[PDB]
């Protein structure tokens, strides 16, 4: 167990694994109501994916923080959420529509 | 630090004052210690080093409780390191040139400039119509004493710069003073203006 | 290997492009070019609509997590209808990455707030409306930062004078600083800088 | 004497330093980017000599860097004794600063 | 690599060794005693005043002060009127005219300095292809007007022909650096 | 014209203006006025000044770089004073005392001086001379300096006989000896009034109007010659001039009479101070000498000015003179004094 | 959603420009005649709108040159006529354009310089 | 160009020919492009300029000690690419960046000559032409300019 | 020309945001003159405050109106907060400013300017 | 050399000076007018021509790198001296 | 340097420290004010040969930004491979 985080107002998770396990999984189901078209539902299974079985594949916190590549897996269980978070305003966003409206001619022309 | 490390009365002035939590510290831009004396560990020196900083060691100090105190600590210890890196320098110092052996943009030596007909058009054209910089777009960051000092470069293509936004670090840290203030008293708003670091010729513009 | 020329690098120009390619699939909606300058930067270049948005992702992401507004300007280009273009620098601590993301304005056409996903950003919309006049909506305090108390116009737009048009002295008649009409006793002398020979056949317009 | 909302005032010292560079060369406006970071000159030389070389596309020479990054801690040690000092001059302690502004 | 400034919690156990040294720390300020010591031996330090106007702080041959106009040996003005110390003012500072002397030499007939815009950065001192226009030593010129640090051609003739032996010997110190 | 005085710009500081003007007496009240007036439409302005340089300061932020020359002179040595009046095409008087000191009566201040200068420009070439004097200038006057005045008028006029002579009447203003000499008696409980202040007349004028006023006969081709009286626009009676200045300042207001005589009496007290007196017998007199009717003379409206009711400007004097709780007090809360058309 | 502005775009009231210089000004969109010095063409392509020129006048301490004039110094550079005019446009100034002057195409031939019989014979190379 | 000179020999030097009161001549700076003989030649008709000597010697000039007096002139100073013909009139009085350049008109004729003044600090330094296809080309008489 | 509204639908709907400004900032002289401790009258302050809502009278377009209004009220919030100074406020009345004549015949003596 | 006008100011080098009736003249009462006495029109007549053997001479001021960019000067022209465009001296063929 | 050596005990034992070994003042340790002349040497394009500028010119390689989007199974990426987490010094982990 850790005496910190080391990081000013991030709280030692006392139970990591368990953590993570719900908001990964909240995260995929969440997932299922985008169209199977939409590209931030492909990428973000694949993603979450991979993170949800490193989870069931490691016990051990301090190998598994090295697996996720995400610090101190109290920032790993925080970007977890603003995940989840994103994912339910990408869903009322709906941004794989077509392109909302083309630029002017030379709107994104440089030297004039 | 024998006047004020250990010191109780310096400690009761800037321990637990103005504490700002790392993920607040993100997200309001702060940079430099008031990262670091979050607990962030980042230093543009470090993880995007420009000139010969990634060929010199030295150590990043980090804050554990990110309150006027470790803020005091870490530029404390960091004069130390900066010690380091002086030492360093000193002995690998190279020989060579200083500017870019370059003439349409560096000016040539006066000797040559006296003697040589390419010499003397170059120095012209440089100190009066200046290089031109290619068109283009850029942003520029280092590790300034204070944090992240950004300049946006927008060339046209001329010898004049297009556009020239500079990134204050001290900008950000002091939009941060309203919420590293709550529930403190006056003297404790001078030292949350100290901690910063704080030089209004960078703010302002 | 050239002791004057900028070494090039190789693999960051193609992990740039890269995600370059993901952030357009993932936001169809709003995204209307992707480059990557020879520096090796990568560009977004959105439909004002999508600021929020683009924004939000880009910092909640996963594969993104672009947490820190380096900062936030405008550059002003008259010749462009939309004469404001309004360019957002983020920063990846996770990545060790950095991104830009442009949109644009005119004099009428606001441009949303990201308040809400960056605070370091109130300050810099302030800045904006400011210098070049442009409007936010929902910032929550967005009223002038840099210029004088009633001060008019916004000195940064290309077709503000450098001196401006007023100027301050103290009048003892009325026992305070007054404003009057901007007269120099020398002028500021413009110079024709620009040489009539091109520099860059790279960077040449076709005369169509 | 609780303070309940701060509300800086800036702009005191607002010069107009980004329109006035665009009136300027890129050598012109290098003193520019002295009197930004007052106490920190040559840090401040140094962010906009890199911006410009990336532009050129141009490399400052072996030794020139090694001036820079001994030039630019220097600096540091500058900066932080001000910052450190005027500081605890702040706070009452004035005796700090006088031992420091010597160095 | 990175280093813990303000962490220490290895906790060890409050021996009653260490608890009345916590004690006598907190009762007896030994620790504010340390600091009144730094503060007494800096008492019988020798002040690190000099005693100004009598001594000065030491200067190096590149100092930037006082600008002034410069002669060749035979008297003759070195400046020849190509305005690229003007072109390269940072502050445009400096105002020139020029036209054919009566004897057809290319000369200022005004060359001014206004010492209020100007930024000290010597720039015009590099730009000058005949070490015309310098930079002086002086810096102890300070007027009890604003119109007299508006300087015309002849005040600046004067500061060179004032300063002359001085500036030539710094310029000889240092020239082999530009 | 010679080439270096055609007006050009747009009378800011930095224009020019095309006028040259030696202004003497520019260290006092109406001074500072009319050097800022001619100083901010860009003329150049020589300043003869006797008294310490630290009360000249004032006036060195009223023209642009080089615009104001500050020359020492002594008031007894001609050459002094041609060596002001050598470059000007114009010179403007302004000197006079209200009270008599050991090295200068009011004859050498009223007369001498102003018969020197007059003297000394028009052998310098000066196209105009500015002279002020006084609506209550006669020689019929009780007021001693008030006939000295009437004096110093005729001796400029035969050396110069086309001088412009203003003749203002009391000047109210910032640092006037006027609304400010009545707002200090409330130092002695009671107002003094000769007569209670029903029988005196007072047609006050502001300050910015007379400067406003004499800097515009600088450059007015219709008035060489001409004698002005620069008056308000309102005729108070003394009694409800110095009521209405209590209210303005809201002290107590206790008027009683006093005799002339024991009025007279007390200002030559006030005189013997060695210092700045407080009040004169001269300065008595003259506040009770009733303003004359205007009859037939061009005013301020004459030279471009519209005279400045005593209503708009009053507060902006007599504010310093209340406490804190009426320091706020806007100028609707006081009434306002009572006119008459004689 | 859209509303319809059936009026020309101006921003007047917003530049917070004095009426003097939004009235009385005659702006000037042109393209820069090539300096007859040189031969290099590239001051040629974009255009410019300037201001009409106002009165300077000789400082009397030191004879710089003074102005009263805020616009004196201002150049705005624009990629096409069009774009020239609408700015101008927006902002209520006068303007007065002038078309691109191109040099005409020329005939040239290095082999005429010597013709059997025409006047086009060189006498010197 | 290149921005470096390996050339480690002495220069060679022109003496300088007088041509009359508006074009100075410092030949020295010539470098032989034969524009002013060719204008001369073939615009002015003024078959006058040539070159003698040959070789590195080549000196452009009239050999004798002729003026080159025309109404056109002028304008060998605008076709010369270098400082060798410069306008005696204009002689060291201002540098090309500080003046400010109005499009105007010339009046000394019933041309109506485009022509541009440099005006530098309120004061007119020189006339120039303003290339017209349809009226003056790139020329101006020495009356205009 | 069609445009996306700032606030305003049209100009009638942008008139309310603009009487509304105009009440606040006439209910507003009588502090600012009584804090600010001005020298003028309530009376000669509102009137200026007249004034300058009359310089805008011919804006027509209503996302400009939008713009106006959005200033006015920084401008409103600037004095009830005292952020402004007395020369701030007293800057809108050019109290040292000579105004220049708009006849053809003053102008033609004053100088070249139109 | 330091002429003196009719109205007794002094006439700087570049032939300044305020005519009688300039009100400018003001500036100088009770002060002085700054001028630099040693005229260098003056001074660089005085020195003596430098005589050369060859026809072609260069001349960068003397001190080498603290003069002048160095040019050659023609001596062909028997019957007027070589000038320096920069420093002035002049120059002369022996035969 | 001029102090006693009773002194010197003194504010030794006040300080704690050995302030005679580093005094804030300067005497002779100095550098020599006045130095012999340098020679500095000369850079990398400094040859006679071999040294066209066209093969060293960096301004001229720049060149206009890739568009990679425009109006004219994929496994997922990151901008940039993670960044590793910085080890402890060994100097001195804890201070
Ligand atoms: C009764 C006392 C109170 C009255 C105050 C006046 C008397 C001064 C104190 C006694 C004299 C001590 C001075 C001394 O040590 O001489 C060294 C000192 C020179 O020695 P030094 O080269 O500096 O070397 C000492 C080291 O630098 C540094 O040496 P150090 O820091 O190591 O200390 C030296 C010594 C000194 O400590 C002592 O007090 C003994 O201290 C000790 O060793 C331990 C103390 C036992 O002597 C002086 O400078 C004389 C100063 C007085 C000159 C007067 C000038 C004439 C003016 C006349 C008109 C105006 C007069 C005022 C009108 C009122
Ligand atoms: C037989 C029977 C025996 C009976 C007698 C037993 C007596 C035992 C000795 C007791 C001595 C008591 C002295 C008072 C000590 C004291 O109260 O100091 C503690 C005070 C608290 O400081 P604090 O930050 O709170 O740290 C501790 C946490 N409470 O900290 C302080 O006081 C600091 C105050 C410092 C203020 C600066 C003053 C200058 C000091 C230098 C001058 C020295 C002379
Ligand atoms: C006005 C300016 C002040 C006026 C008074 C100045 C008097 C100057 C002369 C004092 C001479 C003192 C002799 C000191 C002898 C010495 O060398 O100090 C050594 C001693 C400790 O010896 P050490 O070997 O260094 O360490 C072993 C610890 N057991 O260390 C000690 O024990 C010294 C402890 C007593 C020193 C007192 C001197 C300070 C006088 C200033 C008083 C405070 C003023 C405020
Ligand atoms: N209420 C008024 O103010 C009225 C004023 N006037 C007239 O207007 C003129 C100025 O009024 P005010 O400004 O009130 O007068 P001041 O009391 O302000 O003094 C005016 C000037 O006179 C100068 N002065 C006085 N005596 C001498 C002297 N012996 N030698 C040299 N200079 C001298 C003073 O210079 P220093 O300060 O160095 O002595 C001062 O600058 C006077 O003629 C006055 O009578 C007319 C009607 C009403
Ligand atoms: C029997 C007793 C009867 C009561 C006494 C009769 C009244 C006589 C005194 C009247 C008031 C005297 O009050 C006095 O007013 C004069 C006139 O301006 C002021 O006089 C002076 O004030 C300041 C002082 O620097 C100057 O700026 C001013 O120009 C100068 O005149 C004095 O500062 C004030 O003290
Ligand atoms: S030192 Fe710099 S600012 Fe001063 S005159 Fe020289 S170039 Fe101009
Ligand atoms: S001082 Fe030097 S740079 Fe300036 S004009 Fe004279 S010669 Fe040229
Ligand atoms: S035009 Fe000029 S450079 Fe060409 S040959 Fe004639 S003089 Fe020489
Ligand atoms: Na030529
Ligand atoms: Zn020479």
């Amino acid at each position: 167990l850790k005496k910190t985080t080391g990081l000013v107002g991030l709280a030692v998770c006392d139970t990591p694994h368990e953590r993570l396990t719900i908001l990964y999984t909240k995260t995929l189901d969440i997932l299922k109501h985008f169209p199977k078209h939409a590209a931030y539902r492909k990428y973000t299974e694949q993603i979450t994916n991979e993170k949800l079985d490193m989870v069931k594949a490691e016990p051990d916190v301090k190998k598994l923080e090295a697996l996720l590549q995400g610090g101190e897996v109290e920032e790993v269980i925080l970007q977890a959420e603003k995940e989840l978070s994103l994912a339910r305003k990408m869903l009322k966003w709906k941004p794989w529509e077509p392109l909302v409206e083309e630029p002017p001619a030379n709107q994104w022309k440089w030297p004039i | 630090e024998e006047m004020l490390t250990n010191n109780r009365i310096w400690r009761n002035r800037t321990v637990d004052i103005g504490v700002v939590t790392a993920e607040d510290a993100l997200n309001y831009g702060f940079s430099g210690v008031m990262l670091r004396g979050s607990g962030i560990q980042w230093d543009l020196r470090k993880t995007q080093p420009y000139d010969v900083y990634d060929q010199v060691e030295f150590d990043v100090p980090i804050g554990s409780r990110g309150d006027c105190y470790d803020r005091y600590l870490c530029r404390v210890e960091e004069m130390r390191q900066s010690l380091r890196i002086i030492e360093q320098c000193l002995n690998k110092m190279p020989p060579g040139e200083i500017k870019v052996d370059d003439a349409k943009v560096s000016p040539p030596k006066r000797a040559e400039m006296k003697t040589s007909m390419e010499s003397l058009i170059h120095h012209f054209k440089l100190y009066t119509e200046g290089y031109q910089v290619p068109p283009g777009a850029t942003y520029t960051a280092i590790e300034a004493p204070k944090g992240e000092f950004g300049v946006y470069l927008v060339s046209d293509g001329s010898s004049r710069p297009y556009r020239c936004k500079i990134k204050a670090p001290g900008f950000a840290h002091l939009a941060g003073l309203d919420k590293m203030s709550k529930g403190h008293m006056l003297a404790d708003v001078v030292a949350i203006i100290g901690t910063q670091d704080i030089v209004f010729g960078e703010i302002d513009r | 290997k050239r002791p004057t020329v900028r070494p090039r690098s190789d693999v960051t120009h193609k992990q740039l492009s890269a995600f370059g390619e993901y952030v357009a699939e993932i936001l169809p909606k709003y995204v209307q070019q992707v480059q990557v300058s020879c520096l090796d930067e990568l560009e977004i270049c959105i439909h004002p609509d999508g600021v929020i948005p683009t924004l939000t992702f880009l910092r909640d992401h996963t594969n993104a997590q672009f947490k820190s507004l380096a900062d936030l300007t405008a550059v002003d280009v008259p010749t462009r209808q939309n004469r404001f273009e309004i360019v957002y620098n983020l920063l990846s601590l996770r990545f060790n990455s950095r991104i830009r993301v442009k949109t644009y304005a005119d004099e009428l056409t606001p441009i949303d707030s990201i308040v809400s996903v960056h605070i370091a950003a109130n300050w810099y919309e302030r800045e904006v409306w400011d210098m070049f006049g442009v409007f936010f909506f929902n910032h929550p305090d967005l009223r002038r930062i840099l210029t004088d108390y009633g001060f008019e116009g916004h000195p940064f737009r290309k077709d503000f004078p450098l001196t401006g048009y007023v100027e301050l002295r103290y009048d003892d008649e009325v026992k305070r600083v007054v404003a009057e009409p901007v007269e120099l006793a020398q002028e500021f002398r413009k110079f024709d800088l620009n040489s009539p020979w091109e520099a860059f056949p790279a960077y040449r317009q076709p005369p169509e | 004497e609780m303070v309940r909302k701060c509300d800086p005032h800036i702009g005191l010292l607002h010069r107009g330093t980004e329109k006035l560079i665009e009136y300027k060369t890129y050598l012109q406006a290098l003193p520019y980017f002295d009197r930004l970071d007052y106490v920190s000159m040559m840090c401040n030389e140094q962010a906009y000599s890199i911006a410009v070389e990336k532009l050129l596309n141009i490399q400052p020479p072996p030794r020139a860097q090694w001036i820079r990054v001994l030039f630019g801690e220097i600096t540091r040690i500058l900066n932080h004794i001000m910052a450190v000092t005027t500081h605890a001059l702040d706070i009452g302690a004035m005796t700090p600063f006088f031992w420091m502004f010597e160095e | 690599t990175y280093k813990y400034v303000n962490k220490k919690e290895q906790e060890s156990e409050v021996d009653m060794k260490s608890a009345t040294d916590n004690a006598a720390r907190i009762l007896m300020w030994t620790e504010l005693i340390r600091g009144l010591g730094m503060t007494l031996s800096y008492l019988f330090r020798e002040p690190a005043t000099i005693n100004y106007p009598f001594e000065k702080g030491p200067l190096s041959p590149r100092f930037r002060g006082e600008h002034a106009l410069r002669r060749y040996p035979s008297g003759e003005e070195r400046c020849i009127a190509c305005k690229l110390c003007e072109a390269i003012c940072p502050a445009q500072a400096i105002t020139i005219e020029a036209e054919p002397r009566a004897d057809g030499s290319r000369r200022t007939t005004r060359y001014d300095i206004d010492m209020t815009k100007c930024i000290y950065c010597g720039f015009c001192q590099e730009a000058c292809p005949v070490d015309a226009i310098v930079e002086g030593p002086n810096f102890e010129f300070s007027t009890e007007t604003h119109e007299e640090l508006l300087y015309n051609k002849e005040k600046l003739l004067n500061n060179g022909d004032k300063w002359e032996a001085e500036i030539a010997a710094n310029i000889q110190a240092d020239y082999l650096y530009r | 014209l010679h080439h270096a005085v055609i007006p050009h710009g747009k009378g800011g500081r930095s224009s020019v203006s095309g006028v040259v003007a030696t202004v003497f007496g520019a260290t006092g009240f109406l001074g500072r006025y009319v050097v800022n007036h001619l100083g901010r439409m860009g003329s150049q302005v020589i300043i003869p000044y006797r008294c310490d340089v630290y009360d000249i300061m004032h006036l060195r932020l009223m023209g642009d770089l080089g615009q104001l020359t500050f020359l020492e002179w002594d008031a007894r040595d001609k050459d002094s004073i041609r060596k002001a009046v050598q470059h000007s095409n114009v010179v403007i008087n302004l000197i006079g005392r209200e009270w008599e000191t050991r090295n200068f009566d009011f004859e050498d201040v009223f007369v001498n001086i102003p018969r020197a200068i007059a003297q000394a420009s028009k052998e310098a070439g000066v196209e105009r001379f500015i002279h002020v004097s006084h609506l209550n200038a006669s020689m019929k006057s009780s007021s001693k300096s008030l006939r000295s005045k009437a004096v110093g008028e005729k001796e400029v006029r035969s050396v110069f006989p086309e001088a412009i002579i203003i003749r203002p009447s009391d000047i109210f203003g910032r640092e006037d000896r006027f609304l400010n000499h009545f707002a200090n008696y409330r130092w002695f409980l009671a107002v003094p009034l000769v007569s209670l202040g029903f029988k005196t007349v007072k047609q006050p004028v502001y300050v910015a109007d007379v400067s406003k006023g004499i800097v515009n006969a600088t450059k007015d081709p219709d008035a060489v010659g001409k004698t002005f009286a620069f008056t308000g626009p309102n005729r108070y009676l003394l009694f409800h001039l110095v009521k209405y200045i209590f209210g303005m300042t809201h002290r107590t207001f206790i008027p009683y009479p006093l005799p002339l005589f024991v009025y007279s009496w007390i200002g030559k007290l006030f005189g013997l101070s060695p210092f700045e007196p407080w009040t004169t017998k001269d300065k008595v007199e003259r506040i009770h000498i009733s303003d004359v009717m205007p009859t037939d003379l061009p005013g301020l409206e004459d030279l471009g000015v519209q005279p400045t009711p005593l209503e708009l400007k009053s507060i902006e004097v007599l504010r310093r003179h209340r406490t804190y709780r009426w320091l706020s007090s806007e100028i609707e809360e006081t009434k306002p004094a009572k006119t008459v058309n004689y | 959603q859209l509303i319809t502005v059936d009026e020309k775009l101006d921003i007047t009231t917003l530049t917070g420009v004095p009426e003097e210089h939004i009235k009385t000004r005659k702006v000037r969109i042109f393209v820069p005649a090539r300096n007859n010095m040189q031969s290099g063409v590239n001051n040629t392509k974009k255009w410019k709108m300037e201001f009409d020129t106002r009165e300077r006048w000789e400082n009397p301490l030191m004879g710089w040159a003074s102005t009263a004039d805020p616009l004196s110094n201002m150049v705005l550079t624009f990629s096409a006529k069009e774009d020239a005019i609408a700015f101008a446009e927006k902002n209520g100034w006068s303007y007065d354009v002038e078309e691109k002057k191109v040099p005409k195409p020329k005939s040239k031939s290095y082999g005429a310089n010597f013709s059997w019989n025409k006047r086009t014979r060189v006498s010197t190379k | 160009g290149s921005d470096r000179s390996r050339f480690l020999e002495g220069k060679r030097a022109v003496e300088d020919k007088n041509i009359g009161p508006l074009v100075k001549t410092i030949m020295t700076r010539c470098i032989q492009c034969t524009r002013c003989i060719r204008f001369a030649s073939e615009i002015a008709g003024v078959d006058d300029l040539g070159t003698t000597g040959r070789g590195n010697d080549m000196q452009v000039g009239t050999y004798i000690e002729k003026m080159f007096m025309s109404e056109l002139s002028g304008n060998v100073i605008d076709i010369c690419p270098v400082g060798a013909l410069t306008s005696k009139p204009y002689a060291f009085t201002a540098r090309p960046w500080e003046t400010r350049k109005t499009e105007s008109i010339d009046v000394m004729d019933a041309v109506g000559s485009n022509i541009v003044v440099s005006t530098r600090t309120g004061e007119v330094m020189r006339i120039l032409p303003r290339m017209h296809e349809d009226i003056n080309e790139e020329w101006i008489s020495d009356k205009t300019r | 020309t069609s445009v996306k509204p700032i606030f305003s639908r049209d100009l009638n709907e942008a008139k309310r945001r603009v009487r509304e400004l105009y009440r606040a900032w006439y209910r507003e002289v009588p502090n600012t003159v009584h804090l600010m401790q001005l020298d003028i009258t309530v009376k000669q302050g509102r009137d200026k405050v007249r004034e300058m809502f009359m310089k805008n009278a011919h804006v027509t377009d209503p996302r400009v109106v939008d713009l106006l209004v959005i200033k006015g009220k920084m401008e409103l919030q600037e004095t009830i907060k005292v952020w402004k100074q007395r020369t701030h406020v007293m800057r809108f009345f050019h109290e040292t400013e000579t105004p220049r004549p708009k006849d053809f015949l003053s102008k033609f003596y004053m100088g070249h300017d139109p | 050399g330091v002429q003196v006008s009719p109205s007794g100011e002094k006439i700087t080098h570049t032939g300044q000076v305020y005519d009688e009736k300039d009100y400018r003249r003001v500036r100088f009462v009770d002060r002085q007018k700054e001028v630099n006495e040693n005229f260098a029109i003056d001074l660089i007549a005085q020195q003596p021509v430098n005589e050369v053997e060859h026809r072609i001479i260069a001349c960068d001021g003397g001190g080498g790198a603290l003069g002048h960019p160095k040019v050659y000067i023609n001596l062909d022209k028997e019957t007027k001296t070589g000038t320096c465009g920069y420093c002035g001296l002049q120059f002369k063929q022996h035969h | 340097a001029s102090a006693t050596r009773v002194i010197q005990k003194l504010r030794n034992w006040a300080s704690g420290q050995d302030l005679q070994a580093k005094l804030q003042l300067r005497y002779q340790e100095i550098a020599k004010r006045t130095q012999p002349p340098p020679k500095l040497p000369v850079g990398p394009s400094h040859k006679l040969s071999n040294n066209y500028y066209c093969t060293r010119d960096g301004r001229r390689e720049v060149v206009p930004p890739s568009i990679i989007m425009s109006s004219q199974e994929k496994k997922a990426v990151t901008p940039a491979p993670p960044m590793k987490r910085w080890e402890l010094s060994k100097d001195q982990p804890y201070l």
